[PDB]
């Protein structure tokens, strides 16, 4: 009848097993399907568990069902920054019950990339051709720090993504912030959160 | 698979619109949802075989047909800016293991004017001097700002390639005026290589976004160019210096 899932959000470092749960109030299901989307895609079926198992895998992951208690869970081992997506869980009626499934709400996943050596430093990337907006990257920073939203009007902080420079087996975790070419310099923007005192500003 | 079209839409507030789906796997049962915001996938209407269909939670507003077992169409006879969501069409094979087979989904946007719709103006920053000298790497930043509604893809391609190393996307765009239903938004894109191919003058860049807006038969009254779907892209050579 209804499907509850917790955490509904987890961030954790990457490297750790994880655990996700869903839960269902009416134990008379047919089957549980956990999914997974990412930001603005489709749903991605990872495990279908019937009514009559008790555990499903698939590689690092491996779900279970206690149809009974109403409960299962996803396991997802030595967790990696590329689990991160939304996970859903969906069950389905049994013995003409409509056919008609119910969704949770799902689990946000953040698995944050490990930073060998940490080289906090904000830095200014002109131009845009010249007159557009000032540009500032604040990068290279452990995926402990947190960047917040400025307390100015005219000032964009946005969240951070890591990329990988596969090449070089190289990760890094980015914030970008901007204003308005004007009377605001956006290395500025970012002294609204947490950051190391040794953080690199150079002019 | 199970193929849903289009993909992106805008209406005006009161137009017609059919949101199809289609899937090659003879499969019994076809549904759809809609996903909003913290309110999880809703079912909207079901059938269980061809010739049958029946409503779900929100079927209001939503009329379906089930003529066939390939087609389940989805109609709004009347599109309401409360029908602005994510549509998902999800299919499976009547008992079985009753595994779904979901679309790719929908993006829909209703609004009351037109005139609320913008592309994007996209830029490109070149790296930062301090950042080669410390790091010998370099990293560009692609900027896509003011556009709405938020049905946009961006892309980075160096000299003619599309590239995924060295790249991270905002996973969301980010509102410019937070308080709005109808803010215009702005992304943000890193591409970072070393210093030494950012030095090469040779190297071309290219930030792309597709943005998905008005189809080139709507009313357009403004006196600027109708935002019909289009891509916006801004670019950058290396340089010695």
């Amino acid at each position: 009848q209804e499907v509850t899932q917790i955490p509904a959000a987890l961030s954790v470092p990457e490297g750790e097993n994880l655990v996700l749960n869903c839960s269902f109030t009416d134990s008379a299901i047919y089957n549980l399907q956990w999914f997974r989307q990412d930001p603005g895609k489709g749903l991605t079926s990872l495990l279908l568990i019937q009514s009559s198992q008790r555990e499903q895998t698939s590689g690092r992951l491996n779900a279970s069902l206690d149809k009974s208690s109403g409960r299962s869970t996803l396991y997802i081992a030595a967790s990696q920054p590329g689990d991160s997506a939304t996970y859903l869980c969906a069950v389905r009626p049994t013995s003409g019950g409509s056919y008609i499934p119910t969704f949770g709400r799902g689990t946000s996943l953040i698995v944050h990339p490990y930073i060998q050596n940490p080289d906090p430093a904000v830095y200014q990337l002109r131009r845009s051709k010249s007159s557009d907006k000032s540009v500032c990257l604040f990068t290279d920073f452990d995926s402990q720090t947190n960047v917040s939203q400025s307390k100015d009007s005219d000032v964009y902080i946005t969240d951070k993504c890591v990329l990988d420079m596969r090449s070089m087996d190289f990760k890094s975790n980015s914030a970008v912030a901007w204003s308005n070419k004007s009377d605001f310099a956006c290395a500025n923007a970012f002294n609204n959160s947490i950051i190391p005192e040794d953080t690199f500003f150079p002019s | 698979g199970v193929t849903q079209t289009p993909k992106f839409q805008v209406l005006k507030t009161g137009q017609s619109m059919t949101l199809q789906c289609a899937q090659d796997m003879n499969h019994e049962y076809m549904s759809w949802y809609r996903q909003d915001p913290g309110m999880g996938l809703r079912l909207i209407h079901y059938s269980v075989g061809a010739g049958i269909t029946d409503q779900g939670e929100v079927p209001n507003g939503y009329n379906v047909s089930r003529s066939t077992t390939e087609d389940f169409p989805l109609r709004l006879l009347s599109a309401a800016p409360s029908q602005t969501s994510v549509y998902f069409c999800a299919s499976s094979y009547v008992g079985n293991t009753g595994e779904l087979f979901f679309g790719e989904g929908s993006r829909l946007t209703v609004l009351e004017d037109l005139k609320n719709v913008f592309p994007p103006e996209v830029a490109v920053f070149e790296p930062s001097e301090a950042e080669i000298s410390h790091t010998q790497k370099a990293t560009l930043v692609c900027l896509a700002t003011g556009f709405y509604p938020d049905h946009v893809e961006l892309s980075w391609w160096v000299n003619g390639k599309e590239v995924h190393s060295g790249v991270c996307t905002d996973p969301q765009p980010l509102k410019e005026q937070p308080a709005l239903n109808d803010s215009r938004y702005a992304l943000s894109s890193r591409l970072r290589v070393s210093a030494t191919f950012w030095q090469d003058p040779r190297n071309h860049f290219r930030c792309q976004v597709q943005f998905y807006g008005l189809s080139e038969n709507d009313e357009w009254t403004q006196d600027r160019a109708k935002p019909v779907t289009q891509i916006v892209s801004a670019e950058a050579w290396g340089r010695a210096d």
